[PDB]
Formats: C-alpha cells, structure tokens, sequence
C-alpha cells in the first residue's frame, strides 16, 4: 500500500488476480525518439545509422573525400517552459565532426592534406519532452506512430474478379524499405511476368537475362532433366520411378525383360512401387514420345559446326533424326507436368522478345525511361542502381528478416540489397505456389503489418536531408581548390533544418496533441495510423484492412477507433501491448507448462502466437492454478472453441489486454453493445476538465494509472517529508537512503499554474499534500486538471433519475436541475490567447500607443499609459485589450461630409483604429500579458514595466532556490559534524558561513564534508550563472516575422458554467444536450425530500443497447449509500471502532474477492481520514470483463439501507403527488464534452466578402453565412418557392449589386428584390470567353 | 546581385555564428546603408501561389 492509498481506497470487485500490472502507458513514444537521437557505436537505427549510410561522401573520381567522424547535440537554447511561452521550437543544435581528405593525385593512397573541420553546424532538431511530446511553435505536438506493410516478400492471390475465368492468378511482390518495387505476376495463359514498380509488364525471363543468364541456364534453374539415350538404336529413357505419378501410360512401358505397365493403364502407386523395388533405371521408349518434349540445352553438329536445335525448343520426329546421325548420344529435356511441376518458364521464354544480356538491359532501360535512346552504360548503370546499389536500395533489418523467413531460409540477417539467388528463389517460390505446394499470405495479418514511430520517421526525413546535402557536397567537390574551403562552405543549414521542420511542422501524422484532457493526451500518444506517407488512403484501401482481424487480439483495441471517413484505419494500441524487437506487435501471455498455469510472462508476436493454443483470461482454476474444467474455451489458430484440459500451451495475462486504455475506463463494459461502447470510449476523450476535479464514483481501476502516467500530475522523484507546501511550489526533504552523498539536497517541485492549453481550456495544478506530511517515492504530490488524489476524474458523478419528464428529455435530451449550475460543479474555465500585431505599412509604422482616435474615457480607462490592459482587469465583448493604430492618410471625403466637418470643426485623424478588442460575446479575466519586441527597437513603457517586474521575480525565485538549497546542504553538515565531532550547542552558535573550516576525526566522514564543500560552492556559482542567463533571456528581443515591429499577447481566462445547448454524455455512449435548466422546485424527489440532479430518458436505454449505464447507475446509488451512512456516522462522531467496523464490512462484501484490507493501518489518525474522504461516496473499481455482478450490487444495497430494485418512490416537485410505478435512481458519472453552445452558435447578417468571387466570407471571426448546397436547393425546388431560391443564390449572396440594393430596401421598409446576375456565372462568362469560345446572351 | 551578395554572407555566417547572423549583421557586412536589409529582404520574396 502507498500513502495516497491511505487517503482513499477504491473498493474492488472481481476475482482474477492481476499477474502482470499495467506498464508505462507512454512507453512507445519515449522509446522511439530514445532510439533516434542517441550514440550507438554500430549500425543500429539512430542518427549514427543514417549518417553511416550516406557517408563517407567522395567526389567523382577526383579523390576528394568527405568523411563523417562523430556528432553531438548541444544544450537547448530555451527550456520547455520558456520555449513554450516565447513560441520558438524546443530543439538542439546538431554539431557534426567532418574530415575532409584530399588524396594526392596518382595513388598509392595518401593525403596531401586532411582538414578536420570542427563540428560544422547543420540544422537544429526537435526534442521529445518527458511526456512524449514535441513543441513546434510554442505548442505541444505529437507524432502518431505509423502502421504499414512490412518490407520483404509477399505472395498474394487475386482470385475471383480478374478475368472472370475463375482460374485465379498468383502474384509475388518484393517491397523494400526504400527503392523501387519488384513485382512478379502470372496471367491467364500461365506466362510468368515481371514489372518494376507499377510500370509496364515484361516477360519474366527478361530480368534473368539481365543477371547474365543464357536460356540454357534459365531452363536449368526452373526445370528438371529428362535424359534420352540412343544406345544401340531407336532410343531409350532414364526413368525415376516417381516421375510416372499423376500420368497415364502413353505406350507399353517395359524393361528388364519384364513388362511393368501396359498401354492405357494410368501409373498408380502399385506400378511405381514395383518399379522402385525392381529398381528400373533405364527403359526403352518409342521415337514418337519425344514429339512433344522440349530440349533442355543447345545442340550442334560436331562436324558441320552448325546449330541443330536451340535451347527450349520443341522436338519433332525429324529433328531427332537430324541430331541423331550427327553422333549425339544423350539428349536433355525439360521435366514437365500440367499438374505437379508446371512448364511455365518455357512459355515465358516463348514470349520473351530478347536474347542476350545487353538486349534485356535495353528493353528494361527503355521500360523505365521510355522514348529516349538507350545506351550500354545507361542500361547497366540503371539496372545496377535499381535493386543492387547499396545507395538507392535497402530492405534493412526487418526487410531482410521477413524476406528470408518467408523464403524458408536460415539466416535471419543479411545484406540490404537483392542478390541473384534472392530474386531467383522468389520466382521459384511463386512457381511452387502455382504448382500447389505452399500458400498465399494475407495483408490484414499483423505479422505482415509493421509499426513505426516518431524516431524512425524523423530518421527518414533527416536521411532525405542528408542525400540532398550529398548532391551539393559532390557538386562543390567537383571544381574545388585545395586548402581553402573546408567542411563548412559546402554543407548548408537550411536544407536539413527545413527538412526536419517540414516534418514536425506539417505532416498528417504530426499534429497538435489533443490536450483537453489527461485521457485525451495519453490516448493520442498511443495511436496507430495506416495513413500518411508510406501508407494507403481512405479513398484507396477497401473494407478488409479497416476490419478487425483475430491478430488484433491483445495488440490492437477492437472497440476503440474513430467512427467516420476513416474507420479502423486508425484504431489504438492495446493496454498491455508492446512493440516487437523487429517492430511487430506482441502481447503478454502466461506460459502453461505441463498441467500448471505458471505466472511467468511470455511475449508472442502475431506470427509467434499462431500455432500455440492460448487459454482464456476468464477461466476457472484454483490452488496450484490447475484448470477446473475438463475442457475450457480457448483459441489456437485463427479460431476459438472448446479445448482439452491439458492441451493448453499458454493463457491470457489479464482480463483487460484485449481492449485499450480508453475502453478499460468503461465500467460494466461487458453489458454494453460494441457500437455504443465505441461511441463511449470515443467521447470519453472529449471531456473538458471541470472546475472542481471530482472523482469517478463508479470506476475501473485504470484511472489511477492514466492520471499518473500522463504528465498532467506531478509525481515525487523521491520520498521524504514535505518541508514546504504552496499553491505555487512544493519542497520535499529527501530521505537519506535514496539521497546521493554529494550536494545533500531537497527535491523542489515548481507547479504549473493557470496557463493556456492547446484546446483553449485551462490547465492548472493543485497540491494534494499538506505541510509536513510523509510521502512515498513515486507518489502524487499534486493533481493536474481533471485528476483527484492520484486518480482520473474526467467529470463529475451526480444524482440521476430515469423517467420521462414532460418531454423535456425527449430524444437524448437531458433535463438538469438548478442545483448543478448553482453548485458550479460542471462549470469550466477557458484560457484564450489573443494577439495584437504591430506591422509596417508603406504609409507608416503602427503604434501600440494608448492614444486612440474616437474612444470614450471609459474605453481608455482599462488601458495604461502605454495602451495595454492591466493584469487582472475583468473584460467583456467589445473591451479594448490592446490599443493599436495604423496610418491611413488623406481620407478623401465627400461634399456633405466636408460641410459636416466645416460646421463641427473636427479634424479627421490620419490614423485608423486597429486595436485588438475582445471577440463579441465572450467574457473573462486577464491573467497575463506578453510583449515581443524586434531586437533593437526601443521597448515601450508597459513592456519595460513588465520586463523589470519579470527581472525582479526571477531574482527572487533564484534567491529562494539558493536559500532552500543552501540551508538544506548545511543541515547535513550539522548532522555529519556531530558524528566524531559532536558539539550540540557549541556548533550552532558561530556563523554558519564559517562552518566549513571545522574538521573531524580521521574517517570517510571528513571526505563527506569535503563533498558537501565542493557541491556547495558549485551551487553558489551556479546561482550566479543562472541569474545572468535568465536576465539575458528576459532582455533579448525575440526574432519576429518580416514587417512586424512588436506583438502583444493578452491571456483571457473566461468562465462558462453550463447552458442549454451544451453536450453531455456518460461513459456508455449515451449522448445528450442539456435541454432546460429546471428549478430545484420542480425536481422529482424522494420520500427523504432529496431532489435529483439530472433526469434522463428511459426510452434511450432499450433501443441502443447499453445496459451498463443502468448497472453503473445502480452500483453508483449503492456506492453513494455507503457514503451517506458514513456521512451520518461521522456527523454522529461515534468513535474509531464503529466507523472502522462499518468500513471493513463494506470492504469485505460477501465472499470471494481479491481486495484485502486494513487494521494494518493506524487505527486513529489514519482511518479517520479515509472515512473523511469516503463520505462524499464510496469509490468502487469495476474491472473491464472481471467486473461486479448483480448479486454483489444488491448485497451492497442491503449494506446501504437502499432497495434491491434500485428504484424508489418519487414525487413531482410540482403537484407533490407520487409518481405511479417505481423509478430507477442512482449516481451516473457524467462528463461534459467541449461542444459548448457558445462556441458552436453563429449568426451573420451582412459581413465581409470574398475578392475573387463576391461571396460572403468571414474575415473578422465574424462568421461567413451558412452554405446553401445543391440538396437544399432541391428542397426549395420541391416546394413552389422560386423567390426564396432566387433571393438565396442571388441577392443574399452572389450579387454584388443586389445585396446592398436589398439592404437599403430592408431598412426602408420595402421588401422586394432587383436581382440582376450572380457574379459567379458572370465570372464563368469571362473564363469561357478567355478561351477560344465565344459565349453570348441573345435577344431581349 | 545585391540579393545574392546577401545570400553569400548568410552561408558562412550561418554555421560561423552557430545559429544564424542577426538581421542587422549582414547589414554592416554589406557596403550600402545596411538598413536596406529589411527592405531588400522583403521585395526579393516570390509571391505565394494564390491557388495554394
Ligand atoms: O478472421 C477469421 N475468423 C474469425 C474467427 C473468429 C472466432 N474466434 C475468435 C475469438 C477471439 C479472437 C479471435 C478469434 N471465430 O470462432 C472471430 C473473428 C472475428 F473477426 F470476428 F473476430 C474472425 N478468419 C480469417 C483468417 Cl484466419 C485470415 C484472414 C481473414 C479471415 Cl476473415
């Protein structure tokens, strides 16, 4: 047990013990980038690897070589926080040592000179935070891991649809990690073909010739040999007795003076056995049997020296005669069978246009780059640079691995390029599949699916950067002089920097972390995608890949995946899942040796898991863990059924691992249909943090792990006692055992305070500990947004009643009491960052000055002398946050305006008001202001005030650091001095500064005192340098965009509670929109007089089948019961005994659960705190599929004083009369998604307009009007409304005249329209007429 | 040509300064009044395709 577990404990139902506990949920993200940037003294993936690949770069034959030595990542220019505030990128300089050697022309190889240029700078690269996040511009971002087709070879079917002959086809595909694709495919005529990439189809053998294989050797490779002998006269044949299988006798088969088979008798196993035992090597055959046989090799006349027959040519009765008289004894032919061993390659040669190697290379080079005249060196260079070049091609490790494995090879690791043996073996495998031996693989299987991650992809982009820098290096090394340039002038920065910046900045996989929520972050960081680079698209891949595969078990969550344009093209990583060594997906299991189920953990990949029979997470075993049933439900290969007691190799580790962390937070999930469950776990990520982090009243037990593993909370680095607790910071004094000898020290935690979150919500941390409290190592020292006492509260539980209330709950609609909006529980805090830009126009510079044309004293009131709003001033819509004015000269007025100015004597200002004003309707309080200034332009008054303030605050902070740290350090010297030197009262008298002189008796403690001295002075100077650096960071002008002189950022904190139109939902996939806010007066209540918070609609329950939401209600009620009872017994102030008794009774609950319990806990000061935290309700943990049962809940209801049915009598708060029938009341945990109505709501009358085509367009955040589409138009057409439609697409929108001419009539009180012609069609006329097309408008 | 001259400085002074030269560095590095950088650096840029 831990220390916050003494604060609060969650009652846990369920039986199955957890053999393995949930690992770090952020594992994958951190591991990836940990591999990317790192020093690996070998070819393993990392910057080192990608470096070694392209390097060393040598010039063209000129013997000027540039080789790579070693690299380093400098310390970040700005730390996480500073870089987040300022808005720059959190990164490190990449400093790489390069050695430029120049070989003395005319080797033996030695260098005239080699300049080692010290660490030339190329690019800065982003860094991953401890939370697995990146900051691109001042914003936390995540790179989603990718799922693609693993490299190597793959054999498919493509039966059915092609050709409709049903004959199917068989194709192989070699997909490298990088480089051109290699494809082989058959056709209806059984002619083997080959294509590089998706390009033109070529006869297979044409590649073989390019490997320098003459026809004879191709045949020798793909066919066996049938030997014909002309011994004496009239032939003979060599016969392997197995050759006659699957064939019928073509003639009398007789040898050894004994007739084995006659004519017309198919050769069976009998004939074959007879031939085998009698051992007949040579038989006599007719001269006519070779009429169809194909001659293996070439044959010439020894005398005439002329070619008798070419290789792979059909023999005739005459050709035999023509090669027989020439003195030929032996004739080799192809062994061909239309069933067993097929004659494919022969016919393939029959379709081959080429002859020799050069010819093949010609057709290939003319295939890849067609239309341009081929050249020998060109074809050679191409073909050698396709699959055989170390540069332009590679499968890497996973590729070579899967390649060799699928080829039934031995070697698990090999070269990164293809070999003749490789291509040949692949072709052989394809031919074997067409022959009937071997099977075809499927893509959907997770063994063929590889998982990438941040580091790998970043490595790829950096690789592209390195190749484009390589081209430049060679380009310059072409003409270069000797000892002038060095590895600086060549290598640039921007090419690489933008190469990585383009990846992190804009990519489909690189996105902004969704931080509205601790679950959202952690479930985003664990995610998979089949989209992006190196993957399919929604418009391409069909239903197969999207669909769930049995291999998804334990690897990928079946029920968590977005519902929309891409379904199952994303999914999520499962709970206990891990990335395999080679990059596949493997899940934990339990090895079952003999008859015992062992607790040893074993990880099996998608392919590893295949043959083994795995048992069930839900299975009955006892004592030693032997299976209770004689047969138990299991799954072995692709399928599940009942299995013998001991046939079982393995078993599931947990009742969880099938699902993900999102689904694992859904209580009573087993009681919910998969559709609504999916919707539930989908919306659970949308929950906006509440004002008061509450707690789930009905839990799972994952919510602790989610809260802790996600970076939202603050966890103790080391255990000890709290020296200091503030809403700002928390200082813990470290225990000695955990403490390091030097520096002594205490752990100081600076808590994040109110600040902007990516979703504009609020992120703020509060201390969960009090002054002088014991804290265990790895314990929550504070809670983040939407977290309570180390658990995850995504929302707030509350009283719910199921019953129709006056149709206000009508569809999914939710009827909530006033008690909720009054208690401000569902209230939310939004932090909006608003910006003001001071730019440069040709008319002049823009000023932030407080002097604003046309504003009242009340308008300039909330602004200081400089024109920026004070910190803390509450503002609403229309208030001026930052005064800004831009020059616009010579207004060029008109006559009546001129008379007006002449009468009123008003000077029309040369300046126009651009001031940043709070967006319409939104209202909040200003929590901060920042001023970014171009370096070298004078800081204004306000900015200076702020700068000085920040300087002082910094000095105070640093001074606090040094004080707490120094006192903490000397407090150790006091303790060590007392051992061997002890003077209690004598020591603390003299000044502390002079303590360092005092020694000690000979011992290691003297050297300890020495340590404390060294580290003390270290801290003392470190303070100095840190102060200096902080000051410089404050004063320096941040680099801004072109034209912008200065920028003012105001941070508004808006507080919106709840109003009709907001979206709310449970964890069960039941949505709703708050309909009306009903007084506590009209609320249905019970006999006790306690009203209900929320009234749902029962009708929503049966149709969409989620019954869990009802169970969640019931248990919830019962849970609250245990609270209320305790709430009374605390209000009765009984004693420790009664309380403890009741609590224990609650935590036991009938029989057979795994929870255990107390009275190892201090019976007074500890227990009474737990009971104090339990009075709000009794938190319960319902495991995913291991969760509670009806009987357990009813029992808990008995303990609660509440009915079994979970239904009580309810009275209308209006009439006061009872409602007929009982109604279900309880506590259902409910969230608030951020759909909030004051966001969604939009209205526009007359706004701005698009330039290119005049159409309504919002430029002000004042929204463009709704889009009237084709379907809406049809809807108008169906009715008889012509004028509604005309006014819709003419005057209200597209007519540059009609709109204004309309407006004047609308204000004049005349409703008409003078439509004219829409500008769209008017432009179409010009576009058409711009061509050679004359379009005109006839008649009148 | 004036723009190109401003590129040359950027090259060396990029790695030389460890990040990049300040917007006013190449200014004194170049002959003319040197405040023209911001001006010259502006008009040089090619307009982004409106169809982007
Ligand atoms: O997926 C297949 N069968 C298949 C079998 C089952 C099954 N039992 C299982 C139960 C749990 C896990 C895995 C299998 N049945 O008793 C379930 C599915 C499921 F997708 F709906 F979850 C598919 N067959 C299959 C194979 Cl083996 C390869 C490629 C494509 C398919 Cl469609």
């Amino acid at each position: 047990y831990s220390y916050t577990e003494k604060k609060r404990i969650r009652k846990d139902f369920g039986k199955r013990p957890q053999v393995l506990d949930v690992p770090y949920l952020l594992s994958i993200q951190l591991d990836s980038f940990q591999k990317f940037i790192e020093q690996d003294p070998e070819g393993q993936y990392g910057l080192e690897a990608a470096f070694r690949s392209v390097f060393p770069i040598q010039s063209y034959s000129g013997n000027s070589e540039l080789q790579y030595v070693s690299y380093r990542l400098g310390e970040p220019v700005f730390d996480v926080q500073e870089c987040q505030i300022r808005g720059v990128t959190y990164s490190a300089p990449l400093r790489v040592k390069l050695r430029l050697v120049i070989y003395e022309r005319e080797a033996p190889e030695g260098t005239v000179k080699d300049i080692k240029e010290q660490e030339v700078y190329m690019g800065e690269i982003p860094l991953m935070t401890d939370n697995g996040t990146f900051v691109i511009n001042g914003t936390e971002r995540v790179i989603v891991s990718q799922l693609h087709r693993s490299p190597g070879v793959f054999f498919d079917s493509d039966k059915g649809k092609t050709h409709s002959s049903g004959k199917v086809l068989y194709n192989a595909r070699i997909i490298p990690y990088r480089g051109s694709w290699l494809d082989f495919e058959f056709d209806p005529k059984d002619n083997l073909f080959v294509r590089i990439d998706r390009r033109r189809k070529l006869p297979a053998t044409i590649i073989l010739r390019a490997l320098n294989y003459t026809t004879e050797q191709i045949l020798d490779l793909f066919f066996e040999k049938v030997i014909f002998e002309i011994r004496d006269n009239k032939l003979q044949m060599e016969l392997v007795p197995e050759r006659l299988r699957g064939e019928t006798a073509s003639f009398d088969i007789e040898a050894n003076g004994k007739v084995y088979v006659e004519k017309g008798r198919r050769i069976t196993a009998r004939h074959i056995r007879q031939l085998e035992k009698d051992d007949v090597k040579l038989i006599e055959v007719p001269v006519e049997y070779i009429a169809g046989k194909v001659v293996a090799k070439d044959y010439i006349d020894e005398s005439t020296g002329e070619l008798i027959c070419a290789a792979n040519m059909e023999l005739s009765l005459d050709l035999l005669a023509k090669l027989s008289q020439s003195g030929h004894k032996r004739i080799e032919t192809l062994f061909t069978n239309d069933l067993d061993h097929g004659p494919y390659i022969s016919e393939t040669l029959r379709v081959d246009p080429t002859n020799d190697r050069l010819s093949a290379l010609v057709e290939i080079y003319r295939m890849m780059r067609p239309g341009e005249p081929p050249t020998r060196e060109a074809a050679e260079s191409l073909f050698e640079n396709l699959f055989f070049s170390e540069d332009r091609y590679d499968l890497s490790a996973v590729g070579r691995m899967k390649f060799n494995r699928s080829l039934l090879r031995e070697e698990i690791e090999g070269s990164g390029i293809l070999s003749k043996d490789d291509i040949i073996d692949v072709m052989k495998k394809l031919i074997d599949i067409r022959n009937g031996k071997g099977e075809v693989d499927d893509i959907d299987h997770l063994g063929n699916r590889r998982i990438r991650s941040v580091g790998e992809m970043a490595e790829n982009q950096f690789r592209v950067g390195l190749v484009r820098v390589e081209r430049a290096v060679k380009e310059r090394l072409s003409l270069g002089d000797l000892d002038t340039l060095m590895p600086q002038d060549m290598i640039n920065a921007k090419p690489i920097s933008a190469a990585v910046k383009e990846f992190f900045g804009s990519s489909q996989l690189s996105q902004f972390m969704d931080q509205n929520n601790p679950l959202s972050e952690i479930t985003h960081k664990r995610r998979i995608s089949a989209l992006g680079p190196g993957g399919l698209t929604r418009e391409r891949a069909g239903f197969e890949v999207r669909d769930v595969h049995p291999t998804h078990y334990g690897r990928v969550c079946p029920i968590e995946t977005p519902e929309g344009p891409n379904i199952g093209l994303i999914n999520s990583l499962s709970v206990y899942a891990q990335t395999n060594e080679y990059g596949f997906l493997e899940t934990p299991y339990r090895k079952v040796t003999d008859g015992v189920v062992t607790d040893e953990i074993h990880y099996l990949s998608a392919i590893e898991e295949g043959n083994y029979v795995i048992a069930q997470a839900n299975s009955n075993l006892d004592e030693e863990g032997h299976f209770v049933e004689d047969l138990v439900t299991c799954r072995s290969k692709g399928e599940s059924s009942l299995f013998s007691r001991d046939q079982v190799d393995y078993m599931d580790v947990s009742t969880q691992q099938v699902v993900s962390v999102g689904a694992s937070l859904i209580p009573f999930l087993e009681h919910d249909d998969a559709n609504r469950a999916l919707m539930g776990a989908n919306m659970q990520r949308q929950a906006v943090p509440t004002l008061r982090a509450d707690k789930p009243l009905v839990g799972t037990g994952m919510e602790r792990a989610v809260a802790v593993d996600s970076g939202v909370t603050a966890v103790a680095k080391r255990g000890g006692v709290v020296q200091y607790v503030d809403a700002s910071r928390i200082v813990i004094k470290v225990n000695e055992d955990e403490m390091y000898p030097g520096e002594a020290g205490i752990d100081i935690y600076n808590l994040t305070k109110y600040t902007r979150s990516n979703q504009n919500t609020c992120i703020n941390q509060m201390p969960c500990v009090s002054l002088g409290e014991p804290v265990e190592r790895g314990d929550v020292l504070a809670d983040g947004p939407s977290t309570d006492l180390g658990e995850l509260a995504l929302g707030q539980n509350m009283r719910v009643a199921f019953m129709p209330w006056n149709g206000y709950n009508f569809e999914d609609s939710i009827l909530v009491s006033e008690r909720v909006v009054q208690e401000d529980r569902f209230t939310t805090i939004h932090i909006q960052e608003l910006a003001c830009v001071s730019r440069d126009t040709k008319l002049g510079p823009e000023e932030i000055t407080a002097d604003i044309p046309n504003v009242g004293e009340a308008a300039l009131s909330k602004l200081d002398e400089s024109g920026i709003v004070y910190i803390g001033a509450e503002v609403t819509g229309g208030d001026i946050l930052v005064g800004k004015v831009t020059p616009k000269g010579e207004t060029q007025l008109t006559p009546e305006e001129k008379l007006l100015r002449a009468i009123f004597g008003e000077k029309a200002s040369d300046v126009k008001d651009s001031s940043l004003r709070v967006p319409n309707g939104v209202s909040g309080t200003v929590i901060d202001v920042q001023v970014f200034t171009r370096d070298g332009v004078e800081k204004d008054k306000r900015a200076l005030e702020i700068e000085e303030m920040q300087l002082k605050q910094a000095k105070k902070d640093l001074s606090e650091e040094l004080q707490i740290l120094e006192a903490g350090l000397f407090s150790r010297i006091r303790a060590v001095l007392v051992a061997g030197g002890v003077e209690a009262e004598k020591l603390d008298k003299l000044p502390r500064d002079r303590w360092l002189e005092l020694g000690l008796t000979d011992e290691e403690k003297q050297n300890q005192l020495e340590q404390l001295a060294e580290q003390y002075d270290e801290l003392k100077h470190e303070f100095e340098k840190k102060l200096e650096a902080k000051r410089r960071k404050i004063t320096q002008g941040d680099d801004l965009a072109p034209g912008v002189l200065k920028i003012v950022k105001v941070y508004l904190a808006v507080k919106r509670r709840i109003q009709p139109g907001d979206k709310m939902a449970g964890r069960h996939g039941n949505k709703g929109v708050i309909s009306k806010i009903n007084p506590i007066e009209d609320m249905p209540y019970d006999e006790n007089g306690t009203p209900v918070d929320i009234v749902l609609n029962p009708l929503g329950v049966p149709s969409r089948m989620n019954i869990g939401q009802i169970l969640e209600t019931h248990l919830g009620m019962a849970a609250k019961g245990i609270g209320d009872k305790i709430n009374a017994m605390l209000k009765q102030q009984q004693e420790v005994a009664k309380l403890r008794e009741f609590i224990q009774r609650a935590y036991d609950l009938g029989a057979d659960v795994r929870q255990k319990v107390d009275l190892s806990t201090f019976s007074d000061e500890e227990v009474m705190r737990l009971a104090e935290n339990l009075r709000k309700g009794m938190p319960i943990a319902t495991p995913v599929f291991d969760g509670a049962k009806e009987a357990e809940i009813k029992e808990l209801l008995k303990l609660g004083d509440l009915p079994t049915s979970g239904q009580i009598r309810l009275y209308d708060g209006r009439t006061g009369e009872q409602f007929e029938r009982p109604v279900t009341v309880g506590y259902m945990y409910m969230l608030k998604l951020n759909h909030l109505v004051d966001d969604k709501m939009h209205a526009r009358s007359t706004g701005s307009y698009s330039l290119v085509t005049q159409q309504p367009l919002g430029g002000k955040a004042q929204f463009g009007g709704q889009r009237f589409g084709e379907m809406e138009v049809w809807a108008l057409e169906a009715y008889g409304a012509a004028y509604t439609l005309q006014e819709m697409l003419t005057v209200k929108s597209d007519d540059v005249n009609g709109r204004t001419k309309m407006y004047k009539n609308i204000v004049d009180g005349n409703h008409q329209m003078e439509p004219g012609m829409p500008e769209s069609f008017n432009v179409l006329l010009k576009e058409i007429r711009s061509l050679g097309i004359n379009i005109e408008l006839e008649d009148e | 040509e004036t723009i190109n001259k401003l590129n040359r400085i950027s090259r060396q002074m990029l790695q030389e300064m460890g990040r990049e030269p300040t917007p006013e560095e190449l200014a004194e590095r170049m002959l003319m009044p040197e405040d023209k950088i911001r001006k010259v650096l502006k008009i040089a840029k090619e307009p982004i395709s409106m169809e982007t």
